[PDB]
RNA sequence: UUGACCUCAAAUCAGGUAGGAGUACCCGCUGAACUUAAGCAUAUCAAUAAGCGGAGGAAAAGAAACCAACCGGGAUUGCCUUAGUAACGGCGAGUGAAGCGGCAAAAGCUCAAAUUUGAAAUCUGGUACCUUCGGUGCCCGAGUUGUAAUUUGGAGAGGGCA
RNA sequence: UCUUUGUAAAGUGCCUUCGAAGAGUCGAGUUGUUUGGGAAUGCAGCUCUAAGUGGGUGGUAAAUUCCAUCUAAAGCUAAAU
């Protein structure tokens, strides 16, 4: 009965996640997390519903 | 039910009754609905009168 | 027997109209049926009193109703059970002085 | 044992509490279980909505007789209004309940619409018929959902006639708490030559 | 986490932090409430004064639904009207029109006064209502009609 | 119908009638065996309304119990405990003598299965009851879907498990704001009530 | 003495059934003390451990002699909450539920007490046959001190009209 | 697939007369135990021991009016657990 879950706000999980899509858009923090999208066109990189 | 709306014409009571409680209001019924009631001798004459083996009323 | 539509007071609550449901047969248990008191009857023929029942009628016919109904509190359960059974005696006696 | 300024707690904790633990691992289990409950009755009564029709009742208490919430069956006063035996409710789908006794007028007509609705929108497949395959639907609950009723129109116009609605409250409380004096002080004066 | 508390830092040194003359031992004031009228009474006394004793009436059964009764205050009232119609009833500020509040619906049981609601009418239904409620929205024009 | 006579007869217990018959009925008991089987019920109305019906398979078993409080088992009245528990003689047991009854009969005729049982006399020393038994093998209880129940394997030991009459009595098992401790099992209420129960986001 | 009946026995009579095991969970009985109270006796630990009896795949509970006081809910169970609350307590240490509400799941019912009385309509077993978890004939037997059909309070029964 | 049986079985509308409903039990006193249950929550022993618009309950003992709600002293029952 350790306590395994923890309980996080609805909207503090929702301000993350949109920190995490945001940064996605930004080339630094890509490279940062060492991506290698040096040869990327442009990001966010974004294709046709073909695929 | 039959002593109760009286279309008995005779009743008799056989004396032998283990547990008297099944009978002890028979002649006091009987006397209550105007009907002729004897205090037979032997349930088991009247189980050979309806064929059985024991009838404590006929 | 409707509410006054106020939330407080004798018959505090909402104004509603009502349409007073059919009675269920469940209500009807204590209702007396001719078969039972056919029965009852017939039984008392052949049963007879009890004890403190016939102490009972003593008592009512020489000291009276409050001690026979002490008495019967005493037998009986509850000062009600004694105002009934006193009641009954009553009328057993009643009914042996008119036949 | 007594420490510095804190509140007092009462933590029951004395008992062999250590035996009695349930923690919840399969609190996930369970709902991924109950689901495929409801899935697989679902396919064995394939046709059918999984479950039942229920009434709308008036919450008792003073607390929550503001609300209107689902009840657990029909009264036999609202199935014989609705026009069908109890006994053919409870077989084609709606749920009776003997014990609930209807003193209301609008929830009486409430229950009876309802029922109407739902006879109205379902279909009965005969017993030996052609079975027309027809799409279950899996919530009658969904189907037919309990509405607040509305009171009264959001603007109206103002009737004021003088009472403060503070007094009469105040009045109706000192009627209640007064009146077996008065009765008794009239029983004595009537009484008393 | 483990590695921020003092017993990663206490490592090393004898006592861990509980002392050499006083030790730390298991109960040395009692289990709980010990004591609370004999050694502890200065801590009773400063801290939780009034904890000894019975004071009032006893209640058998008692039922907290008998005493719901949220209440409402009359700068809190005009927030019970949907937002965007209450520009709406501030601008048309008249009778023959006011909007009729149902608190006991909101969740209220007693209208209060805490004071300064706009003089425009309003139908406040409620199912009990302070005197200076009644008052204040009488005042402003309105009306407040007793519901249950 | 002689069953609402017999009933209301029964009901009569302190007439004459009823006296001499359980004087002269309290006596054989006591002279025949603590528990024989009896040819047939003593008081057929009541049989027939606990459940009994006169066909084969339906068993009548007459028992008598010691009656009083029970003494606690110990050497000497030597409790080794907290005056609390000192006491040893005025002690009552929780189940009922007619409990105590119908699992003893129970316990003899281990094939059947106790329907019921039934008060039937009782004296300074002993309370005489009737246990009525079914037996869940015969042919004549498995077919006839009014009494298969009791041949389903749920129903062994009734009287001890104490799904009996008396044993719901004594469980305390019944509606109302008065059973709130024993409602559905004292102990698993107690489990209930005692458990800390955690889920994975804790409260 | 033509033979019954009742009660009680005996059979290596015909056919069955119970016992023991496991016992995590479940249903009861029985039942401590260590411990806490900074001592200790009520209290607490605890209606717990140990002991005993009895089940199943779940058990138990269960279709209100319920909850309520409302504009009334509507079998049981479990969860969130009520709530460390009402209350109990050398009113000390401590203990301590339930109604309403939201959910998961939802399913209802049958006996006794009624005369079939124009027909004991009921059932075990033996024997025979067959399509053998059984069906159908005959025969004893059980049973009227009551086995079938019908009714279970939500009703229902009887008699008329439709 | 054969199996019509069966003027067989079940449900509904109106009216009339009825409408049986569980006893050493409910209940009361007292004792022990238990409960949060407090002039006594349940259980058990013992004593007393009912009634039929009766009985139970309505968390303060009692006597007088009512009212509300169920219908014990018999029984079965899957699921959620």
């Amino acid at each position: 009965w350790r306590k395994w879950n923890v309980k996080v706000n609805h909207n503090e999980k929702r301000y993350a996640t949109a920190s995490a899509i945001a940064a996605t858009a930004v080339a630094s923090l890509v490279l940062a997390r060492g991506h290698r999208v040096e040869k990327i066109p442009e990001i966010p990189l974004v294709v046709s519903t073909d695929l | 039910a039959l002593i109760e709306n009286k279309k008995a014409k005779l009743v008799l009571i056989a004396n032998d009754v283990d547990p008297i409680e099944l009978v002890v209001f028979l002649p006091a019924l009987c006397k209550k609905m105007g009907v002729p009631y004897a205090i037979v001798k032997g349930k088991a004459r009247l189980g050979t009168l309806v064929n059985q083996k024991t009838s404590a009323v006929a | 027997t409707v509410k006054t539509g106020i939330a407080i007071g004798l018959n505090k609550g909402k104004k509603v109209t009502s349409m007073t449901p059919a009675p269920k047969i469940s209500y009807k248990k204590g209702a007396a049926s001719n078969r039972t008191k056919f029965v009852r009857s017939l039984v008392r023929e052949i049963a007879g009193l009890s004890p403190y029942e016939r102490r009972l009628i003593d008592l009512i016919r020489n000291s009276g109703e409050k001690r026979a109904r002490k008495v019967a509190k005493k037998r009986l359960g509850s000062f009600t059970r004694a105002k009934a059974k006193v009641e009954e005696m009553n009328n057993i006696i009643a009914a042996s002085r008119r036949h | 044992a007594i420490s510095k300024n804190l509140p007092i707690l009462k933590n029951h904790f004395r008992k062999h509490w250590q035996e009695r633990v349930k923690v919840h691992f399969d609190q996930a289990g369970k709902k991924v279980s109950r689901r495929n409950a409801r899935a697989t009755r679902a396919a064995k009564i394939a046709p059918r909505p999984l479950d039942l029709l229920r009434p709308v009742v008036r919450a008792p208490t003073v607390k929550y007789n503001r609300k209107v919430r689902a009840g657990r069956g029909f009264t036999l006063a609202e199935v014989k209004a609705a026009g069908l035996t109890a006994a053919y409710a409870r077989t084609i789908g709606i749920a009776v309940d003997h014990r609930r006794q209807n003193r209301n007028q609008e929830i009486f007509d409430a229950n009876v619409q309802r029922l109407k609705e739902y006879q109205s929108k379902i279909i009965v497949f005969p017993r030996n018929g052609k079975a027309p395959e027809a799409e279950q639907v899996l919530s009658a609950a969904a189907t037919f959902p309990i509405a607040q009723p509305a009171t009264d129109v959001e603007a109206r116009a103002v009737q004021d006639n003088g009472e403060s609605a503070f007094r009469t409250l105040r009045l109706a409380r000192s009627e209640k708490k007064f009146r077996g004096i008065r009765e008794k002080r009239a029983r004595e004066k009537a009484e008393a030559e | 986490p483990s590695r921020f508390t003092k017993t990663r830092k206490h490592r090393g040194h004898v006592s861990a932090g509980k002392g050499r003359i006083g030790k730390h031992r298991k109960h040395p004031g009692g289990r709980g409430m010990a004591g609370g009228q004999h050694h502890h009474r200065i801590n009773m006394d400063k801290y939780h004064p009034g904890y000894f004793g019975k004071v009032g009436m006893r209640y058998f059964h008692k039922q907290q639904a008998h005493f719901w009764k949220p209440v409402l205050n009359l700068d809190k009232l005009w927030t019970l009207i949907p937002e965007d119609k209450r520009d709406q009833y501030l601008k048309s500020a008249s009778k023959e029109t006011a909007p009729v509040i149902d608190t006991l619906a909101a969740g209220y049981g007693k209208i209060l006064g805490k004071g300064r609601i706009p003089n425009v009418p309003v139908i406040v239904k409620a199912r009990f209502v302070s005197k200076l409620a009644e008052e204040k929205i009488r005042a402003a024009g309105g009306v407040v009609e007793l519901i249950a | 119908g002689a069953y609402k006579y017999l009933e209301e007869l029964q009901r009569k217990k302190q007439s004459d009638v009823l006296r001499f018959l359980q004087r002269v009925r309290v006596w054989e008991y006591r002279q025949k065996n603590v528990i024989h089987r009896a040819a047939r019920p003593t008081r057929p109305d009541k049989a027939r309304r606990l459940g009994y019906k006169a066909k084969q398979g339906f068993v009548i078993y007459r028992v008598r119990v010691r009656r009083g409080n029970r003494k606690r088992p110990v050497p000497k009245g030597a409790t080794y405990g907290k005056p609390t528990n000192q006491g040893v003689n005025e002690l009552k047991y929780q189940r009922s003598l007619r409990a105590t009854a119908e699992e003893r009969v129970g316990r003899r005729a281990a094939n059947l299965r106790v329907l019921n049982s039934y008060w039937v006399n009782q004296d300074s020393t002993y309370k005489y009851f009737e246990v009525i038994l079914v037996d869940p093998q015969h042919k004549a209880i498995r077919r006839d879907a009014r009494y298969n129940w009791i041949c389903d394997p749920v129903h062994k030991h009734r009287e001890a498990r104490g799904l009996t009459a008396t044993g719901k009595k004594s469980r305390g098992i019944n509606k109302g704001h008065k059973f709130n401790n024993t409602k559905a099992g004292r102990r698993k209420t107690w489990k209930r009530q005692n458990t800390l129960s955690l889920w994975r986001y804790r409260k």
